[PDB]
C-alpha cells in the first residue's frame, strides 16, 4: 500500500506564480522518478514535466518548456513545480504520478490524486 | 721522588697486567675497511692487531685514529655518497697511508717487565700496543694506560707515599698549558676531524662564546656515527653529535690547579675517564692533563 | 649565493631554462654545479604536490654516465637542483679546441652516450633537446649527459619554441609539425653527435635558417673519405629522415662496428656500555644430513687436495698435520665427527698445543689458517 | 706427530681406505659441549671485553657463525698457562 | 602523416584461424606498443591484446588469455593478431591503436593511446550466404481522424550486414526511418525500414521498395499495397 | 577593454568595487575585482607574457624589481597632482630618479591592546614576559601575532640598531647589511626565548592571531590598520598606542606606502591613469575604501586634514615617523624571503641564532 | 582485474555536464577519456584526467578526487555529440568504461502507435513475424510489451531502435515478434502495448484475425 497526497493550488490570477507539491512515503524515493500531468476539460490527458533520480534531466513538453520549472527534494521527500507565466486557457486539473518500474528508466504512469488548479 | 714507582715497575712485571678472560679481535688484511669498523662497533673494542696472510706476521694496527684519517682523507661531500670507504680494503688503504712512515708493530714480551712497556708506550707515541709471547707467538692482550693506572692505584698504601702527591698541579708543570685546541658548539664535525688529523690530540672540550665548558667531545664519540650509519653526514654540528648519549651522562669532570695530585688521580681512576680539563672560578680552559703526562711524571 | 653548505661563484654556462653556476663547499672545497631555474620565466603549475612527485621521481635515476641529481631545493624566487661537477667542459668546446678526433675515442664516447640514452629509454624518458653542447666530459675523458628530462618543459609549452630556440638541433618531425617527439629524435641527435665526433664539422649548417631547415629535411649529407664505409653505412641507416627506417638500440647493437670494442658494464641487461652489543649464535662445526662414511670421504678428499699429512686411530678420529710453506714449523690438530641425531652429523675441530718447541709465528692464527682454507673447499 | 703412538705411523694422504667393514656409530658428545654451543656467554652488565671463565671441557674447538655479507666469523678460546684468551678472527670469503 | 591501415578482415568460419595485420606507417613499432581493442555493435570498447617489442613483453585480457597469440614484425612495422579457436561471441570491429608510455612532462606519466586506425569488421556466423527475402508490410485500413499512416517494408533472413535500400517515389525522401539490423536467435539478420508520409497522399501516390544487395547480387522490388 | 584590480584579501576591495561601479555608471566600462593569493608571485609570470591584470595595488618594495624587467609603465603626473600629495610619498616611489607609481596611503604598524584585559599599555618590551606570567594564570595571553612573516618580527629585531640596507645619498648599499650586529642577535635571541619559555606559540600566523584577538584570547597584538573593521566587528574594547621601547631604544618598523602600479603591456594606460587621477585620489574616492577597511594615513592632504582627528591614525603616523622607510631596490626581493626563512628556522628550533643570522647576512642582497 | 562504471545523462547545447568514473581499487592519475563518434575512431581528449591533450581546445576539463575521476564539458558546442569512454591503464590490464552517450535536449513528444497485420506472402512460407511501430518519441527510454490474447509473452520479441535525427532529434522503435503458422489457432487477437514517459495512459492497437 502506497500513500499519495498533493498540496497547494487554488484560485490564482493568470500570469503570476504558483507552486505545487507532491510527496509519498513507505518506500525508497531516490531510485524512482516523479512526473506531472494535465487533463483539460473536454480534452485528453497531456504531459507536463518529469524529474530524474539524482538530477540527470529536466524534461518538459512543447508548450511548457520555457514557462514551468520542476524540482525535487531529498530531505523532505517532496517535489516542487515553479509555474511561471501562466495562461488563462491552461486551467485544468493537475495530477501527480508514481513510477513503479524498479532499476529501470521506464515509466509506468498512474495518478493517485490530483487537485483542481483553476486560474481566473 | 720517583724511586718508589720506578722500582715498582721494574720489580712487578707486565705478566700480572693481563686479566683472566679477555675478548680479542684480529682482522684479515684482505678485508674491506667498511666492515672492519662495523665489527668494532659490534664487538665494542677500540683496537685490532692486523694479520697479513701473505706474509704470516702481524702487519699493523687499525684503530679509531685510522678511522679519523680515512674519514678525513676520503670524504668529499655529505650529499655525495662515500664510495671510497666501500671500495678500499685494509691493504689498499695502508699502502697509501704508510707511504712516508714505515712503522712496524712494536710489542713486548710478557716475560719482560712493566718499566720497559711504559717507556715504549711513552717513546713510541702509541696508546695501545699489544704483547707477543716469544715461546708461542700469539697475541694475548691489548694494553691500555687506564689498566696501568688501575693496577698502580691498588698498590699505593705504603710509607713513602707523599713524595710529590702532596704538591700542587700548577708548579709541577703537569699537563699541556702552552697550546690548547678548542672547538665551538656551532662548529661542524669536519673541522674537529681536521684538528684530529693535524694535531696529535685525543679530545676536544667544547666551549661557548665566553669559554664555559658545557659538554665534552672525544674520539670515542665518533664511532657511534658509524654505528647509526650517519658517517656520511659530517656537516652537522657537534651538539647533535653529542646528543647521542644525552640520556646517560651527568656533565664534565672538571678539576682545579690548587687541588693535590693524588685526589686528581683517585677521581681519574674512579670514573674510568682518560683525561680531565683544568678550570678556574670563571670556568675557562687552561689546559688538558691526560694519562700520558701523569705516567711521564711517574716514570722519571 | 648560499644553498645548504655551499657558497656560489661564477657562471659556468648559459641555458635557455636557467643559468648554470658553480658552487663550492666552505670546508672541504668540493665543487657542485647547480642549475638555477627562474620561476618568473616559466611555471606551468604552482601545486607543491607535483614538486613532491618530481623530487620522488628524479632522485632514483642512478647511472655511471648520467649526471646524478642530489636534491631539489625549493625557493619562492627560483628552482635549485644540485648536479655533480665535471672539469672537462662541453663536448662542442672540445671539438672546437681539437678538431678531428681518433675513431677509437669517438666510438668510446658514442657507446657511453648510447648507454645513457638507452638507460633513459628504459626509464621511459627522452631528451628532445640533445646536442654536443648538452653533453659533458669528466677528468677521465668519459661522457656525461646533462639534462635527461628537463627538455619536457620545452616540449610542454609549444613546438615553435623547439624550432626557434634551437634552430641547428631540431628534428625533421618537429619542424614538420609532429606535436609529440619520441626516441627517434634521440636516435637522430645521437647520429648527429656521432658525425660531429667522426668529422668535427656540423652535418647541416647554413647561413640562411629556412635553407638550414630545408637541408635538414633533405636526406643527403656530405661524406668525406676519412671514414671506412661500415660506419658511414651505419650513419646512413641511422640518419634517415623517416622514422620507419631509422635505427633502434637493437639495430645499433647488431651492427659490426658497434661490437668491436664493447665494455661489458655499459648495458645492464645481457639479453637484447656506551656502544651497542649484539649477541651471536655461534656454531661449532658443520651439520651435514648425509651418510657419515660419505662425509668422511668428503673430508678425506678435501685434506688430500689441501696436501695434508694425516693418520687415523679411529675411522671418525682424524689427526691431520701440515707443514707451512714460509714458516719452518708444523702444526697439529685433530678432527672428530659427532652424532647429534640419526639425520645430521656434526664435524668438530680440536687442536693440540706444541709441547717443547718454541715455534715461530702464531699457533692459534695458523690454527685458523688450517680451517679458513678447509671451509672454502668443503662449502657446507 | 712424534710424541704420539698411533696404530699407523704412515701419515700419507694417498694411503686412504674408506672400505672398512666396521659400521659403528661415532661416539656421543658430552652434554657440556651441548650447553656451550647452545648458549654463548655475552655479558651485558660488565664491560663488553669482559667474559666469564670458560669451561675446562672445551679449549681447542672452533666456533663459526653464519654469513650475512662475504665475511667469515670464526673463533677459538685459546688457553695460556694461567690466562684465558679468546681470539676473534674475521676473514673475507 | 600517420595512418593505421588494417587488412585481413571480412567473414570467417567459426573454428578457423584468422590473422589480421596493422601496417604502422609514420612511426616505428619497436618503441611503441600496438594495442588491439574490441568494439561490439551496441557495446563499448574492450581491450583484447598487446605486444611491446622494446622489452619483449606481452599482455592479455582475462577472457582471451592463452588463445589469441599476438606477433609483431619490426622489419615491416606490422602487428599480427593470429586468433585461434574463436567463439561465436567474438564478432566486432577491431581497431588498431598505438600507445605512448613516456613522460611527456616532469609530473605526469602519459599512458594514453594517441593515434587510432579505421578498423576492419570481422563477422562470425555458422550460416552461409543466403539471398534476402522482402515481404510487403500492410497498413491498417482503419485510422484516426487527421492522422498520418506509416508505410514500410520488411526484410528478413538475409546476409551480410550492409544493406542499401531505395524507394520509387524519388531519390530524395522525407520522414524516412532506417532501423539498425538486429541479430535474431537463428544466426541470420533482420531489418525494418518505414517511411512517414501523409495519409491523403497515399491515395494518389504509389510506393515500391528497392532492395539492393551488392555482395549477394539480388536486386528485387516489392510494391506495397494497402489491403486488409 | 576593462580594468582588472588585484589586491590582497585583507584590504578594502568592496570600496574599489564601488568605485568601479561608479566608473561603469559614468562611461560603461566595468571593473573586475579579484583577490589572488600571493599576488607578488603571480604578477610577473603573467606580466612577462603580456596578459593578466592591467593595474596592481602593492607597495613600492617589489616595484624596483618589477621595473628592472620592464613590467611597469612610466607615469606622467601633473604639477598640481604632485602638489596634492606628500613629497616623501613621491620620494619613496623613485626608481633611478624616475617616478613609476602613484602614491595612495601610508601603512605603519602600531601596538593594539585590549582595554578590558589590559587597561595600561606597557612601555617596555622586557616586561611583557613579566606580564605574561600573571596573564597565563588568568587563561589569556600577553602578545600573539604573525610569526611566519618577517614584517611583524622586524621591529623587535631592529629596535636595537638593525637595518636592511645603508642609505647615504640616494642609493642603498647592498654590502652594508645590519642583520649581523649585536642588536639583531639580541632581538632574535629574545624572539627565540619567547617561544622556548612558553610565552608564545611558534605555529601562530595572521589568521590564528586574528581569530584569537576577535575572540578576546590575547591581551595585545601587532597588526596593521586594515584589520580595524574586523576589530570593530567583534566589538572588543580596543586601544591603539605607541610601540614600546627596547633597551631604551624605540622600535624600527617598515614604513609601508601603498602604491598603484601600471602594467607596461596594457593598452589601457590612459584610461587607467584618468581613472586613478579623477576618482581614487579624491575626497569622495577614499571614503568608499575607508568605509570598508581603513588604510591609515592617506597621501591626500585634504582628506588627511579631516582624518587626523583619529588618535589611532595619529599613533600610526608617530610610529611611521619614528620608523624606517622601505628600500625600493631589487635586492629587497631577495631580502624578504631570506629573512623569512631565517625567522622560520630560528622559531622552529631547526637552526641556531648565529647560523640563521649568517644565512640572512650571506643571502641578503643576492642569493 | 578491476571494473569501471560511468554515469549516463543528457543535456542541451552549452550546458555544463560531468561524467564520473569510480575506480575499484586504488589507482594513480592514469585515466584517459576517448570521444568516439558513431561510425568513427575514438578521439583522445584528456590523457591523465588533469591536463589537456594537445589538439582539441580547453572546453574539456577533468579533475581528480581520490578514486572518482571526473570529466567536465563546459560550453558544449553543437558538434560534440558523441560517446565518451573512461580508460584505466595503471594496473596493467587495460579496462575500459561502460561508455556514456550525450543526447541533445528535446521537448517531450507523444509517440505514434502503428499496428501492422502479417502479409499473406509470408504465411505460406511458414515464417510470419508481426511488428508494431513507434515514431517520433522522446526520450529514447520506452517499454513495449506483447499482451497477446491478454497474455504477456516475452523472449521472442526483439527491438531495434535507431539514432536521433539531425534536424528533428526523434527516435524510432521497431519490436518484431516472430511466430509460426500453427501458433495462430490459439491466439485470435494480438496487442502491442507501450508505456512512454510522456504518454499518460498506455494505449494499444488490436487487429482481429481474418480480415
Ligand atoms: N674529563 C672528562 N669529563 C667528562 N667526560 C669524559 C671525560 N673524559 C672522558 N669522558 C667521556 O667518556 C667517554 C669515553 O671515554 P674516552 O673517550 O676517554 O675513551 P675511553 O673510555 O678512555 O677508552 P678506553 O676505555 O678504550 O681507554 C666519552 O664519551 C667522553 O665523553
Ligand atoms: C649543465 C652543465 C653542468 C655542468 C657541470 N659541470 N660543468 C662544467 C662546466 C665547465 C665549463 C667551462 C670549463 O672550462 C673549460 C676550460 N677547462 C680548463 C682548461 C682545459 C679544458 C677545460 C670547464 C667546465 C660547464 N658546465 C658544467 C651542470 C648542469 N647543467
Ligand atoms: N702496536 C702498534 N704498533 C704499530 N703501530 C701502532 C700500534 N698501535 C697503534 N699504532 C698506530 O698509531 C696510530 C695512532 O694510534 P692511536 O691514536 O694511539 O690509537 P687510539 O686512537 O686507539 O688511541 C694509528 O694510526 C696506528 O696505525
Ligand atoms: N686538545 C688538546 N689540547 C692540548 N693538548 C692535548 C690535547 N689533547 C691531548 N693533549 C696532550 O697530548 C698528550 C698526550 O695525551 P693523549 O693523546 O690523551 O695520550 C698530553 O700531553 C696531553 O696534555
Ligand atoms: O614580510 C612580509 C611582507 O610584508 C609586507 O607586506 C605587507 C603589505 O605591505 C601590507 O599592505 C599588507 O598586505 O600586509 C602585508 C604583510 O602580510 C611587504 O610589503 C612585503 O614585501 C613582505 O613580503
Amino acid at each position: 500500500q502506497v500513500q499519495l497526497q498533493e498540496s497547494g493550488g487554488g484560485l490564482v490570477q493568470p500570469g503570476g506564480s504558483l507552486r505545487l507539491s507532491c510527496a509519498a512515503s513507505g518506500r525508497t524515493i531516490s531510485r524512482y522518478a516523479m512526473s506531472w500531468f494535465r487533463q483539460a476539460p473536454g480534452k485528453e490527458r497531456e504531459f507536463v514535466a518529469v524529474a530524474r533520480r539524482s538530477g540527470d534531466g529536466a524534461f518538459y513538453a512543447d508548450s511548457v518548456q520555457g514557462r514551468f520549472t520542476v524540482s525535487r527534494d531529498d530531505a523532505k521527500n517532496t517535489v516542487y513545480l515553479q509555474m511561471n507565466s501562466l495562461k488563462p486557457e491552461d486551467t485544468a486539473v493537475y495530477y501527480c504520478a508514481i513510477d513503479s518500474d524498479t532499476f529501470y528508466s521506464g515509466s509506468y504512469d498512474y495518478w493517485g490524486q490530483g487537485t483542481q488548479v483553476t486560474v481566473s | 721522588n720517583n724511586s718508589v714507582y720506578t722500582s715498582f715497575m721494574k720489580s712487578h712485571r707486565c705478566y700480572d697486567l693481563i686479566p683472566t678472560s679477555s675478548k680479542l679481535v684480529v682482522f684479515d688484511t684482505s678485508l674491506q675497511v667498511k666492515k672492519a669498523f662495523f665489527a668494532l662497533v659490534t664487538n665494542g673494542v677500540r683496537a685490532a692487531p692486523l694479520w697479513d696472510s701473505k706474509k704470516q706476521s702481524f702487519v699493523g694496527m687499525l684503530t679509531i685514529t685510522d678511522f679519523i684519517n680515512i674519514l678525513h682523507r676520503y670524504y668529499k661531500s655529505a650529499l655525495v655518497q662515500i664510495y671510497e670507504l666501500e671500495e678500499h680494503k685494509i691493504e689498499t688503504w695502508r699502502e697509501v697511508y704508510l707511504q712516508d712512515s714505515f712503522k712496524p708493530l712494536v710489542c713486548i714480551s710478557p716475560n719482560a717487565s712493566l718499566f720497559d712497556a711504559v717507556s715504549s708506550l711513552i717513546r713510541n707515541k702509541i696508546h695501545r700496543l699489544p704483547v707477543i709471547d716469544p715461546e708461542s707467538g700469539n697475541t694475548l692482550y691489548i694494553l691500555t694506560h687506564k689498566r696501568i693506572l688501575k693496577f698502580l692505584k691498588l698498590f699505593i698504601t705504603e710509607f713513602p707515599k707523599p713524595e710529590f702527591m702532596s704538591k700542587s698541579l700548577e708548579e709541577l708543570q703537569i699537563g699541556t698549558y702552552a697550546n690548547i685546541a678548542m672547538v665551538r658548539t656551532t662548529t661542524p664535525v669536519y673541522v674537529a676531524l681536521g684538528i684530529f688529523v693535524q694535531h696529535r690530540v685525543s679530545a676536544l672540550p667544547v666551549v661557548d662564546e665566553k669559554g664555559r665548558v658545557v659538554d665534552i667531545y672525544s674520539k670515542f664519540d665518533v664511532i657511534n656515527l658509524a654505528a647509526e650509519k650517519t658517517y656520511n653526514n659530517l656537516d652537522v654540528s657537534v651538539t647533535k653529535a653529542l646528543q647521542h648519549r644525552s640520556h646517560y651522562f651527568e656533565g664534565v669532570l672538571k678539576c682545579y690547579l690548587h687541588e693535590t695530585l693524588e685526589t686528581i688521580i683517585n677521581r681519574l681512576v674512579e670514573a674510568e675517564v682518560h683525561r680531565l680539563v683544568v678550570v678556574d672560578e670563571n670556568d675557562v680552559v687552561k689546559g688538558i692533563v691526560s694519562l700520558s703526562d701523569i705516567l711521564q711524571a711517574l716514570v722519571l | 649565493v648560499k644553498i645548504g653548505h655551499y657558497i656560489l661563484g661564477d657562471t659556468l654556462g648559459v641555458g635557455t631554462f636557467g643559468k648554470v653556476k658553480v658552487g663550492k663547499h666552505e670546508l672541504t672545497g668540493h665543487k657542485v654545479a647547480v642549475k638555477i631555474l627562474n620561476r618568473q620565466k616559466i611555471r606551468s603549475l604552482d601545486v607543491v604536490g607535483k614538486i613532491r612527485r618530481e623530487i620522488q621521481n628524479l632522485k632514483l635515476f642512478r647511472h655511471p654516465h648520467i649526471i646524478k641529481l642530489y636534491q631539489v631545493i625549493s625557493t619562492p624566487s627560483d628552482i635549485f637542483m644540485v648536479m655533480e661537477y665535471v672539469s672537462g667542459g662541453e663536448l662542442f668546446d672540445y671539438i672546437c679546441k681539437n678538431g678531428r678526433l681518433d675513431e677509437k675515442e669517438s666510438r668510446r664516447l658514442f657507446q657511453q652516450i648510447l648507454s645513457g640514452v638507452d638507460y633513459c629509454h628504459r626509464h621511459m624518458v627522452v631528451h628532445r633537446d640533445l646536442k654536443p653542447e648538452n653533453v659533458l666530459l669528466d677528468a677521465h675523458m668519459n661522457a656525461k649527459i646533462a639534462d635527461f628530462g628537463l627538455s619536457n618543459m620545452m616540449s610542454d609549452g609549444e613546438f615553435l619554441r623547439t624550432s626557434c630556440g634551437s634552430p641547428n638541433y631540431a628534428a625533421p618531425e618537429v619542424i614538420s609539425g609532429r606535436l609529440y617527439a619520441g626516441p627517434e629524435v634521440d636516435i637522430w641527435s645521437s647520429g648527429v653527435i656521432l658525425y660531429a665526433l667522426l668529422c668535427g664539422t656540423l652535418p647541416f649548417d647554413d647561413d640562411h635558417v629556412p635553407t638550414l631547415f630545408k637541408k635538414i629535411c633533405d636526406g643527403i649529407f656530405y661524406t668525406p673519405q676519412y671514414l671506412n664505409p661500415s660506419v658511414i653505412s651505419l650513419l646512413k641507416h641511422m640518419l634517415q629522415v623517416d622514422p620507419m627506417k631509422r635505427a633502434t638500440i637493437k639495430d645499433i647493437r647488431e651492427h659490426e662496428w658497434f661490437k668491436q670494442d664493447l665494455p661489458k658494464y655499459l648495458f645492464p641487461e645481457d639479453p637484447s656500555k656506551h656502544q651497542g652489543v649484539r649477541k651471536a649464535k655461534w656454531h661449532l662445526g658443520i651439520r651435514s644430513q648425509s651418510r657419515p662414511n660419505d662425509i668422511m670421504a668428503e673430508v678425506c678428499r678435501a685434506i688430500k687436495q689441501l696436501d695434508y699429512e694425516w693418520k687415523v686411530v679411529n675411522p671418525y678420529y682424524l689427526r691431520v698435520r701440515r707443514k707451512n710453506p714460509v714458516t719452518s714449523t708444523y702444526s697439529k690438530m685433530s678432527l672428530q665427527l659427532y652424532q647429534v641425531d640419526s639425520r645430521t652429523y656434526l664435524l668438530d675441530f680440536r687442536s693440540i698445543d706444541d709441547e717443547l718447541t718454541p715455534r715461530p709465528g702464531s699457533h692459534t692464527i695458523e690454527f685458523f689458517e688450517m680451517c679458513a682454507n678447509l671451509i672454502k673447499i668443503l662449502a657446507q | 706427530d712424534l710424541s704420539s703412538s698411533p696404530p699407523g705411523p704412515y701419515g700419507q694422504e694417498m694411503y686412504a681406505f674408506r672400505s672398512a667393514a666396521r659400521f659403528k656409530s661415532p661416539p656421543i658428545l658430552p652434554p657440556h659441549l651441548l650447553q656451550v654451543i647452545l648458549n654463548k656467554d655475552t655479558n651485558i652488565s660488565c664491560d663488553p671485553a669482559l667474559l666469564p671463565e670458560p669451561n675446562h671441557v672445551m679449549l681447542n674447538h672452533l666456533y663459526a657463525l653464519s654469513i650475512k655479507d662475504s665475511v667469515m666469523v670464526l673463533s677459538a678460546t685459546h688457553r695460556y698457562k694461567k690466562k684465558y684468551v679468546t681470539t676473534l678472527l674475521y676473514k673475507p670469503i | 602523416e600517420v595512418q593505421l591501415v588494417e587488412s585481413g578482415g571480412g567473414l570467417v568460419q567459426p573454428g578457423g584461424s584468422l590473422r589480421l595485420s596493422c601496417a604502422a606507417s609514420g612511426f616505428n613499432i619497436y618503441y611503441y606498443s600496438i594495442h588491439w581493442v574490441r568494439q561490439a555493435p551496441g557495446k563499448g570498447l574492450e581491450w583484447v591484446a598487446s605486444i611491446y617489442p622494446y622489452s619483449g613483453s606481452t599482455s592479455y585480457a582475462d577472457s582471451v588469455k592463452g588463445r589469441f597469440t599476438i606477433s609483431a614484425d619490426t622489419s615491416k612495422n606490422t602487428a599480427y593478431l593470429q586468433m585461434n579457436s574463436l567463439r561465436a561471441e567474438d564478432t566486432a570491429v577491431y581497431y588498431c591503436a598505438r600507445y605512448y608510455p613516456y613522460f611527456i612532462s616532469y609530473y605526469s606519466k602519459m599512458e594514453a593511446m594517441d593515434y587510432w586506425g579505421q578498423g576492419t569488421l570481422v563477422t562470425v556466423s555458422s550460416a552461409s550466404t543466403k539471398g534476402p527475402s522482402v515481404f510487403p508490410l500492410a497498413p491498417s485500413s482503419k485510422s484516426t481522424s487527421g492522422g498520418t499512416a506509416a508505410l514500410g517494408c520488411l526484410v528478413k533472413d538475409y546476409f551480410p550486414e550492409p544493406v542499401t535500400v531505395s524507394w520509387n517515389s524519388g531519390a530524395l525522401t522525407s520522414g524516412v526511418h532506417t532501423f539498425p539490423a538486429v541479430l535474431q536467435s537463428s544466426g541470420l539478420y533482420s531489418l525494418s525500414s518505414v517511411v512517414t508520409v501523409p495519409s491523403s497522399s497515399l491515395g494518389t501516390q504509389t510506393y515500391i521498395c528497392n532492395v539492393n544487395h551488392k555482395p549477394s547480387n539480388t536486386k528485387v522490388d516489392k510494391k506495397v499495397e494497402p489491403k486488409s | 577593454g576593462k580594468l582588472v584590480i588585484w589586491i590582497n584579501g585583507d584590504k578594502g576591495y568592496n570600496g574599489l568595487a564601488e568605485v568601479g561601479k561608479k566608473f561603469e555608471k559614468d562611461t560603461g566600462i566595468k571593473v573586475t575585482v579579484e583577490h589572488p593569493d600571493k599576488l607578488e608571485e603571480k604578477f610577473p609570470q603573467v606580466a612577462a607574457t603580456g596578459d593578466g591584470p592591467d593595474i596592481i595595488f602593492w607597495a613600492h618594495d617589489r616595484f624596483g624589481g618589477y621595473a628592472q624587467s620592464g613590467l611597469l609603465a612610466e607615469i606622467t603626473p601633473a604639477a598640481a597632482f604632485q602638489d596634492k600629495l606628500y613629497p616623501f610619498t613621491w620620494d619613496a616611489v623613485r626608481y633611478n630618479g624616475k617616478l613609476i607609481a602613484y602614491p595612495i596611503a601610508v601603512e605603519a604598524l602600531s601596538l593594539i591592546y585590549n582595554k578590558d584585559l589590559l587597561p595600561n599599555p606597557p612601555k617596555t618590551w622586557e616586561e611583557i614576559p613579566a606580564l605574561d606570567k600573571e596573564l597565563k594564570a588568568k587563561g589569556k595571553s600577553a602578545l600573539m601575532f604573525n610569526l611566519q612573516e618577517p614584517y611583524f618580527t622586524w621591529p623587535l629585531i631592529a629596535a636595537d640598531g638593525g637595518y636592511a640596507f645603508k642609505y647615504e645619498n640616494g642609493k642603498y648599499d647592498i654590502k652594508d647589511v645590519g642583520v649581523d650586529n649585536a642588536g639583531a642577535k639580541a632581538g632574535l635571541t629574545f624572539l627565540v626565548d619567547l617561544i622556548k619559555n612558553k610565552h608564545m606559540n611558534a605555529d601562530t600566523d595572521y589568521s590564528i592571531a586574528e581569530a584569537a584577538f576577535n575572540k578576546g584570547e590575547t591581551a595585545m597584538t601587532i597588526n596593521g590598520p586594515w584589520a580595524w573593521s574586523n576589530i570593530d566587528t567583534s566589538a572588543v574594547n580596543y586601544g591603539v598606542t605607541v610601540l614600546p621601547t627596547f633597551k631604551g631604544q624605540p622600535s624600527k618598523p617598515f614604513v609601508g606606502v601603498l602604491s598603484a602600479g601600471i602594467n607596461a603591456a596594457s593598452p589601457n594606460k590612459e584610461l587607467a591613469k584618468e581613472f586613478l587621477e579623477n576618482y581614487l585620489l579624491t575626497d569622495e574616492g577614499l571614503e568608499a575604501v575607508n568605509k570598508d577597511k581603513p588604510l591609515g594615513a592617506v597621501a591626500l592632504k585634504s582628506y588627511e586634514e579631516e582624518l587626523a582627528k583619529d588618535p589611532r591614525i595619529a599613533a600610526t603616523m608617530e610610529n611611521a615617523q619614528k620608523g624606517e622607510i622601505m628600500p625600493n631596490i631589487p635586492q629587497m626581493s631577495a631580502f624578504w624571503y631570506a629573512v623569512r626563512t631565517a625567522v622560520i628556522n630560528a622559531a622552529s628550533g631547526r637552526q641556531t641564532v648565529d647560523e640563521a643570522l649568517k644565512d640572512a647576512q650571506t643571502n641578503a642582497a643576492e642569493f | 582485474q578491476m571494473t569501471q562504471s560511468p554515469s549516463s545523462l543528457s543535456a542541451s547545447v552549452g550546458d555544463r555536464v560531468t561524467i564520473t568514473c569510480r575506480a575499484s581499487q586504488s589507482v594513480s592519475s592514469a585515466v584517459a577519456w576517448y570521444q568516439q563518434k558513431p561510425g568513427k575512431a575514438p578521439k583522445l581528449l584528456i590523457y591523465s584526467a588533469s591536463s589537456l591533450y594537445s589538439g582539441v581546445p580547453s572546453r574539456f576539463s577533468g579533475s581528480r578526487s581520490g578514486t572518482d575521476f571526473t570529466l567536465t564539458i563546459s560550453s558544449l558546442q553543437p558538434e560534440d555529440f558523441a560517446t565518451y569512454y573512461c580508460q584505466q591503464s595503471s594496473s596493467g590490464p587495460i579496462t575500459f568504461g561502460q561508455g556514456t552517450k550525450v543526447e541533445i535536449k528535446r521537448t517531450v513528444a507523444a509517440p505514434s502507435v502503428f499496428i501492422f497485420p502479417p502479409s499473406d506472402s509470408q504465411l505460406k512460407s511458414g515464417t510470419a513475424s508481426v511488428v508494431c511501430l513507434l515514431n517520433n518519441f522522446y526520450p529514447r527510454e520506452a517499454k513495449v510489451q506483447w499482451k497477446v490474447d491478454n497474455a504477456l509473452q516475452s523472449g521472442n520479441s526483439q527491438e531495434s531502435v535507431t539514432e536521433q535525427d539531425s534536424k528533428d532529434s526523434t527516435y524510432s522503435l521497431s519490436s518484431t515478434l516472430t511466430l509460426s503458422k500453427a501458433d495462430y489457432e490459439k491466439h485470435k487477437v494480438y496487442a502491442c502495448e507501450v508505456t512512454h514517459q510522456g504518454l499518460s495512459s498506455p494505449v494499444t492497437k488490436s487487429f482481429n484475425r481474418g480480415e
